[PDB]
């Protein structure tokens, strides 16, 4: 039940009024189910067609390896649908966790918690 | 008694500073305000709850409305203690809807009378 | 882990761009669980006085029997605080199944979706 | 000739200028002689329909027990009557009084003194 | 009782908003009482100084004849204190028994009803 | 050194900025002390012609039986110089012994405390 | 009584029209008498707050030594109030007495007779 | 303790109940004091004396000058007691003139800030 418990967390975390989305989660997570949110994602754009979609780890709740590759993988999938993805919430250790990685290939558009995620959500609108 | 209440404009500013054990202290409020009431003839009645340790007086409960009632005058609370003060106001209930949090504890609904 | 996942859950689905509050969650959930929820939104209020909140069910995953009563009792608790709760999403059969209860003293503001939500949260705002 | 000084005190607390109307009185009074108020009251209307009119008990005499009463069915019978009443004057510990009483029913419209009653009269106006 | 209540009558029958005030009362009254009234405006004026008050015998009970001598004394009294007294109700055989008497020094400001009277006074406002 | 102190206590209860006169004083004082008063007046205004001057008795001390002599001819005399006198402040039962006395003559310009004489000055003015 | 008629003298050389205050007093005088005026400087303030208040010395009846301990005591109570005092009549070798004590301290607001006192006044107002 | 003081818009509202024996307590609301300013960082800052039994606590009229000056923010002073607070505060005398006798104890410097 718990998992299903789960599937019922991403679906409304990608839904938004005025056809804005978005996608908050939890950041231990397991990564099959990563997988699960990429049909998830799929499926979604496709019930409404949506440009707007972003990628929410506000407080991820532990930054694990392969995470960031979903992350990895999933933003540049969903940036490259013609769906723009964007970060509006994190943690900064989880950043540097990151960063530390070496990581280097991140050039997208991200924003400051929901709230400057939606000023320039609205300015896209 | 230590106990004391000064209004800026038209507006009464009653302050819970803890709870009160004593209903009888809660007597002795609703007094000076009656007589605040019946000299300053001013409308305006804001009370703060900082806090209110203990809940469930029906009686206080019945304090407030009769302090909204009789002033015939404005009444908003400073929630204080919710989590435990709300819990307990919730087993409570409520019949009545006149006041609410303040909305700045003072600056909302200052600025709104 | 997992309840310390889905107290992950709640505080989120609060949050919201511009003061807005709302609070999204899962339906068939435990009583003492939706207590902790009540605690959540008091220290929420605090955290950031809002005199917007919503209570969203969009899909409650069940309609359980106490669940309402949470409901019932939390609903008014918002009013309580002196805070607005609204609800935008929700199941039918679980309004059916929520109506045959001969539920009689609701009488708060609603709307459809988080759409007709904002809408009027913009309105009033 | 007390009696008649008394009945005479009534009609006069009712009159006023542009239709307006009010009913200042002595608060520990026979309760025969305040259905005569009610007769008084009744009459009055006719003598000049008035949708205005208020009970003023400023400084009540004593607040006593069927006094409320009196006022209670009297303050609904003559705003019901589609003639407006309103409490402009009255003492506070008169009020505790009636408060203690437990009383739950009253939601009708009152006025600081015969001083923001006019204010609303000439706003009525 | 009833001499405190013939007290209370009095005190009402001068007030009124924006600072007008007044004096209605019964005409078959006595002497003393009518000095008490007299003591009664005097520390009423005190208590909020007035330019604007007036007499008002609407329905003078009886034309008594010292009665007279009372309001004679007290016009002048009144409006001399700098604070303008005026006859606003009153019967016409009252009057006529008053002009009969032979009266002749009486030279002062009168009018119909409360209602020329506040004409009056919202014009001397 | 009292009397001097008296003495000293009228002639700045006269003097006043842009030439308005007046004369605040105690009221149960001395008749021949009043007839000082009354050459102190004509001095004065010989002093400076002024066409303003008030009578001010507020509070009067007491309400002695040939003060009023003095205040009665001495009002007359303000008018007698062609100065003007008015009566700003005085107590009310002070009023009614003088009413009681069954005065008469008075028909001059009285105010409302130092506040409505000034204003009629500056009018006047 | 002289001395009650002195009482009589301080309370009206405070008061004035539009809440403006001042205090003229004679100059030779006791100094138990001159903290009785301090008292009732400080019961007058509280009886109508008045930001405006000016000490007044004009023609001081004899420039005592201890007097102007009080005046320079009494002026920084003014101040200490919060309340403005000025002086607006006084004489000059009065004064030159008092700069002969070698007096430093004083740095206050004054004015030239109440001509000068008032325009200030009406200027503060 | 029992002593509490809340603060509107920037301006703070600190109230004298009653003379507070305890200069101790005296440093205890000085505490409190710069424990507002560092928190809030607001500036307005207000105090109404409603009495002072007890007067020419030279060390409580420091207290009143740090208060200002350490505030670098706004502070006035409801005169209480006066009568028997300023002969005191008289005898004491004074060396400053920024903070006066509010001027509605609240409304006129609320006003005027």
């Amino acid at each position: 039940e718990q998992s299903e418990a789960l599937l019922a967390m991403s679906t409304p975390v990608t839904m938004i009024w005025q056809d804005i989305l978005m996608l908050p989660i939890v950041g231990i997570i397991d990564s099959k189910r990563a997988q699960d949110i990429m049909s998830a994602v799929l499926n979604k754009i496709s019930e409404n067609r949506a440009k707007i979609f972003i990628m929410d780890i506000s407080g991820v709740a532990v930054v694990d390896t392969a995470v960031a590759n979903h992350f990895i993988k999933i933003t540049k999938a969903t940036k490259l649908m013609g769906c723009d993805c964007l970060v509006s919430g994190v943690s900064p250790s989880i950043a540097r966790t990151m960063v530390q990685l070496g990581i280097n290939v991140g050039e997208v558009r991200t924003n400051a918690t929901l709230r400057d995620a939606l000023e320039n959500a609205f300015k896209i609108v | 008694s230590a106990i004391s209440i000064s209004k800026l404009q038209d507006v009464l500013i009653a302050s819970v500073q803890v709870d009160l054990t004593e209903s009888t202290l809660r007597d002795f409020s609703l007094d000076l305000l009656d007589a605040v009431k019946s000299t300053r003839a001013k409308g305006v009645m804001i009370e703060l709850s900082g806090v209110k340790t203990l809940d469930g007086e029906s009686m206080h409960s019945l304090l407030d409305v009769v302090k909204t009632v009789e002033v015939m005058g404005r009444r908003c609370l400073l929630v204080g203690l919710r989590p435990g003060v709300v819990i307990g106001l919730m087993d409570i209930g409520i019949d009545l809807a006149s006041t609410l949090c303040v909305a700045d504890l003072e600056q909302g609904f200052l600025y709104l009378e």
